[PDB]
């Protein structure tokens, strides 16, 4: 068939009418971004020739091609570690959540690390790690998966307990409903709306986080 | 190590910042040469409670450098002269 | 090692040129790497074969050099587009983007020329000497809930004030810096305090 | 079939007509000894960057 | 024969290194984007539209993934919109009144001022409006009273 871009939605425009929202939805969406690759190194002499001495003697007639290829692969291998440093190591302080999870009705158990798991990952991160399955060597990454999870846990603890203050200097503690009210004012909605409808906002946020976990567990 | 066998470095149980990266969480430093599992940062437990806030009373005007490359050396190679002269 | 990013590009380009010049010394399986030696030693039927081997080796080397030169040109173009974005948004204006123009709250920036590069001096504001205060979302007064217009309610232990969020400057909670919305029965954590009227 | 490797004991149970073993990348990683019908894994000899 | 094998394997290895460098450039661009999203969506609140999810961005959560990062963008979506009759200004006592931060709306008989992204009607007063000029210039100005506390 000839495809259709979308449903037509005729906006009821007139010169003296406006549409004002009377309600809201707290929507949580996923964005997956690759950071690094597998660090692969290829022994050029061993790949072309193996253990043959005559082959390596003939290969020396071509000059420094193997040095160029090994240098390029080494540059790629260090660039992957530089990428992981640039993405995850943006804080020099390892922040921790308080033992009492009293955030005014907001539930973060699906994104905070699980103490029962030996990998110290969140249930969402554990599901993400479950859903991803001749002279060649694989160099291990400098940051292991538990230290990357520790970096993400520090970022989560900082953004929960301190808002955006830890990203601009010292971490200044603030109650999470007050922080949410500040975020509400950032998008141009008054603080009162957040405070009056705080139970509804917390319930919508918890439902959206659960729907994120269900959607990740149900989509291949 | 998971990166391989390291000979000539004394493995210690303490955790420091990464000086020379070995890999798989292992880093090396000079103090003799020691090898260790590295530490991401100092733990900073934020004193969270539901009715306390921290307000700054002072400020620091901080100037930082950021170096960004813009261009390279414009190189041209005469292909006929390079191959044949 | 402060200027290592420019020196890395300079060293990579100089090393690529040195490798490309060095590749002329390789015979690539021929009897010699010098064209004049082949042309003065051999008849043209076999000198054609030797020159053909030298030509395909040098052409492979030159194509390789052009390939990493194009890849490095793409990388330098991406870095220069980033530098132009930083010049537009940090120098020619004040940016709300976090960590785009330095660590902290960005105030302004200065450009400085560098050999094949640019150095941005980011002047930023860092909060310091923080102090604990007891805080509340709203003030209950006369059966009405009061919320700060731009600041935050703080308490030093006995008295309630309103202050701006990024600097401690306590002021008396009045009707001029607060607004009224609803009663005190809805907001969780509302406290009782007077609201002055000028 | 010639090569260089470390010959260790294997848990792969061959069918009786089969003699050698290949992985996905078509490299001989399992073999049957002709004298005594036993299966041997052929690990590559260790190599690595210094 | 070994020379033929050498030039074939060297061509294969150079090809592999060429697409490895191209994929490394692509992954580096994606990682620079991911670092930008970590700085601007997680460590702050972003005014950039659709940079940190669909809707008005509130905050974001980072999650580690095998060779990657997953951002949970928490955003605010308006819903249950309602029609109102609107005006640019209110004419009162020969003066034009404009909202300080909101918008004049009418449910059919009465005029109010509300914030733009959420319906919260309030009485049009001198505290939420400002005066600029008379009523003769603004096209579409309507007559309504302005309360004085
Ligand atoms: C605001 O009013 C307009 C017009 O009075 C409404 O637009 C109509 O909606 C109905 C129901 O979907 C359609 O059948 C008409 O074709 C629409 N007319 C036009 C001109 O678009 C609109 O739905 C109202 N908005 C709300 C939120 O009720
Ligand atoms: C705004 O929307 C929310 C849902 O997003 C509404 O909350 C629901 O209200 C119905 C009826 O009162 C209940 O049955 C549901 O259980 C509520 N859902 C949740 C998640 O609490 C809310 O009533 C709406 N408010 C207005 C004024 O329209
Ligand atoms: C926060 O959310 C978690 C997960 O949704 C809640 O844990 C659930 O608790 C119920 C009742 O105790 C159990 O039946 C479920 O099996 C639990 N789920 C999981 C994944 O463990 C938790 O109760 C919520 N509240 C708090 C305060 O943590
Ligand atoms: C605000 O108060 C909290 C708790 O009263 C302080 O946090 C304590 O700080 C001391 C000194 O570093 C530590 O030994 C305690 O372990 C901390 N307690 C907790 C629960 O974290 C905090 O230092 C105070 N802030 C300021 C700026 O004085
Ligand atoms: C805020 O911090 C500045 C320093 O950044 C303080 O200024 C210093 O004050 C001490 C004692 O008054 C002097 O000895 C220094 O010479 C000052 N330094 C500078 C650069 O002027 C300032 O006192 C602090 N203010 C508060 C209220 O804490
Ligand atoms: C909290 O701040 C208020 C205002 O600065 C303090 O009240 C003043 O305290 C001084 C010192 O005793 C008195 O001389 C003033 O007369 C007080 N002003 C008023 C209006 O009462 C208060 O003492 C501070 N509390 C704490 C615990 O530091
Ligand atoms: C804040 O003030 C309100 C109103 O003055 C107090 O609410 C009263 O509480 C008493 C005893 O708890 C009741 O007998 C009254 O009926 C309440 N009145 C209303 C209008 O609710 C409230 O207790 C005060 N809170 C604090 C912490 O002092
Ligand atoms: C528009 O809104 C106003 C204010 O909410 C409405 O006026 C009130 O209407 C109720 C219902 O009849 C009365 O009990 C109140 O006394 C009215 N208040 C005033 C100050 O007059 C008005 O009815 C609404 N109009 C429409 C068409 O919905
Ligand atoms: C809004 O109010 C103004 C002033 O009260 C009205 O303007 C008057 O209109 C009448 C008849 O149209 C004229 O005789 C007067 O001279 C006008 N006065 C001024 C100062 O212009 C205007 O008509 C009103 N508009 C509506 C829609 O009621
Ligand atoms: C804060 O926590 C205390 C218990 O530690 C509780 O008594 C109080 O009601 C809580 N306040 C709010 C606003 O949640
Ligand atoms: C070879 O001889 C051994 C013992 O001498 C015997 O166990 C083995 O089965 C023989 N091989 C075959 C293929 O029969
Ligand atoms: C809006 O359009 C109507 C006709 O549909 C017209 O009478 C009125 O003057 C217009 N108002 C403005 C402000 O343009």
């Amino acid at each position: 068939y000839t495809m259709s871009l979308g449903a037509e939605n005729s906006v009821a425009y007139s010169n003296n009418s406006i549409a004002i929202p009377t309600n809201f939805t707290i929507s949580v969406t996923t964005e997956i971004l690759p950071v690094s690759m597998t660090k692969t190194s290829v022994d050029c002499t061993m790949y072309i020739c193996g253990d043959s001495t005559e082959c390596s003697n003939l290969l020396l007639q071509y000059g420094s091609f193997c040095t160029q290829l090994n240098r390029a692969l080494t540059g790629i291998a260090v660039e992957q570690d530089k990428n992981t440093q640039e993405v995850f190591a943006q804080v020099k302080q390892i922040y921790k959540t308080p033992p009492i999870k009293d955030f005014g009705g907001f539930n973060f158990s699906q994104i905070l690390p699980d103490p029962s798991k030996p990998s110290k990952r969140s249930p969402i991160e554990d599901l993400l790690f479950n859903k991803v399955t001749n002279g060649l060597t694989v160099l291990p990454p400098l940051l292991t998966d538990e230290m990357i999870a520790q970096y993400t846990s520090a970022l989560l603890a900082g953004t929960i307990t301190s808002g955006w203050t830890f990203g601009a200097g010292p971490a200044l503690q603030i109650p999470f409903p007050m922080q949410m009210a500040y975020r509400f004012n950032g998008i141009g909605v008054t603080q009162n709306v957040l405070y009056e409808n705080q139970k509804l906002i917390a319930n919508q946020f918890n439902s959206a986080i659960g729907k994120i976990q269900d959607s990740l567990s149900s989509t291949p | 190590t998971r990166a391989g066998c390291l000979i000539g470095a004394e493995h210690v149980n303490n955790s420091y910042e990464c000086d020379i990266p070995i890999g798989a969480g292992i880093c090396a430093s000079y103090q003799s040469i020691i090898a260790y599992t590295m530490s991401l940062g100092a733990e900073n437990s934020v004193a969270y409670s539901n009715n306390s806030i921290a307000i700054p009373t002072n400020f620091t005007i901080s100037v930082t450098t950021e170096i960004l490359p813009v261009s390279m050396t414009k190189t041209s190679v005469d292909c006929t002269m390079y191959i044949c002269g | 090692s402060a200027l290592g990013k420019l020196q890395d590009v300079v060293n990579q380009n100089a090393q690529a040129l040195n490798t490309l010049v060095k590749q002329l010394s390789s015979n690539f399986g021929a009897i010699s790497s010098v064209l004049n030696d082949i042309l003065s030693r051999l008849d043209p039927p076999e000198a054609e074969v030797q020159i053909d081997r030298l030509i395909t080796g040098r052409l492979q080397s030159l194509q390789t050099y052009v390939t990493q030169q194009l890849i490095r040109a793409a990388e330098i173009r991406a870095s220069a587009n980033l530098a132009a974005t930083k010049m537009s948004e940090c120098v020619l204006g004040q940016s709300k983007r976090v960590d785009f123009c330095g660590k902290g709250y960005h105030l302004m920036s200065f450009p400085q020329s560098a050999p094949h590069g640019v150095v941005f001096l980011h002047v930023t504001y860092v909060p310091a000497q923080e102090k604990n205060f007891t805080t509340a979302p709203a003030i209950c007064h006369d059966g009405k809930a009061h919320f700060p217009r731009e600041g935050v309610f703080v308490s030093n232990g006995t008295h309630w004030f309103v202050t701006q969020r990024n600097f401690y400057e306590p002021q008396i909670i009045t009707t001029d810096n607060t607004f009224v919305s609803g009663n005190c029965d809805v907001v969780i954590g509302i406290v009782n305090n007077t609201v002055y009227d000028p | 079939l010639t090569g260089t490797g470390v010959l260790t004991e294997s848990n792969k149970k061959f069918l009786p007509f089969q003699q050698f073993g290949r992985d996905i990348a078509d490299t001989t990683d399992a073999v049957r000894d002709p004298q005594t019908l036993e299966i041997l894994d052929i690990t590559p000899c260790s190599f690595g960057g210094v």
